[PDB]
């Protein structure tokens, strides 16, 4: 690997003489939120980025627009695994920062939630889920 | 009682009874070998 994270100089201090720029984070989204939220620099720094989605940003990666990308993890990891070679992600294990999951939004305070959460925690309970995942999720490398 | 602070698992049999939290700390299940 080349950086350590969001912890790196490189990336808290954007000054360098090799300064290396512009990972995607398409704009408007939810990790935005969380780089303006938490640390302003970058986000005055970062202009440089992908007007699609993740998409255009890959070929953009290989052509050599940009070498970093820093987008959501699940939809980076199959992008990953599904790929004529390899394009390889910063170490796994330790590449999910800011760790949250999916779920579904309803109405405030609706007599749904009651019974679609039990169900969901039955669906994970039984492995339902499970062969989900080899199923729709999965790549070579 | 009136809270548990520990680290619980939350799954079916339990959530019938019990208002739980978003989790802090994602973990699942492996087995103990000597090595
Ligand atoms: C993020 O929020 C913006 C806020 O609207 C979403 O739309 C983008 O915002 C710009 C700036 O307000 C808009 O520009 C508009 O362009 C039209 C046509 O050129 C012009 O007539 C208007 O006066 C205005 O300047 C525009 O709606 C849009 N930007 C572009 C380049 O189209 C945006 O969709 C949200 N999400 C993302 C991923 O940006």
């Amino acid at each position: 690997d080349t950086v350590s994270g969001l912890s790196d100089k490189k990336f808290q201090r954007p000054q360098d003489q090799y300064p290396p720029f512009r990972f995607g984070t398409v704009p408007n989204g939810s990790t935005e939120r969380n780089i303006r939220s938490n640390y302003r620099d970058m986000h005055t720094h970062m202009v440089k980025f992908n007007q699609r989605s993740v998409e255009d940003a890959l070929t953009s990666l290989k052509m050599g627009k940009l070498d970093a990308f820093i987008y959501d993890a699940a939809v980076l990891n199959y992008m990953a695994g599904k790929d004529e070679g390899c394009k390889l992600v910063t170490i796994g294990s330790g590449k999910v920062f800011a760790t949250t999951g999916y779920g579904i939004a309803m109405q405030k305070d609706s007599h749904w939630k009651r019974a679609i959460d039990l169900a969901l925690l039955q669906f994970l309970g039984d492995g339902e889920t499970q062969k989900l995942e080899t199923v729709w999720l999965s790549g070579i490398c | 009682a009136d809270m548990i602070v520990a680290p619980l698992t939350i799954n079916n049999e339990r959530a019938q009874y019990i208002e739980f939290s978003k989790p802090f700390k994602y973990q699942g299940l492996t087995i103990l070998v000597k090595k």
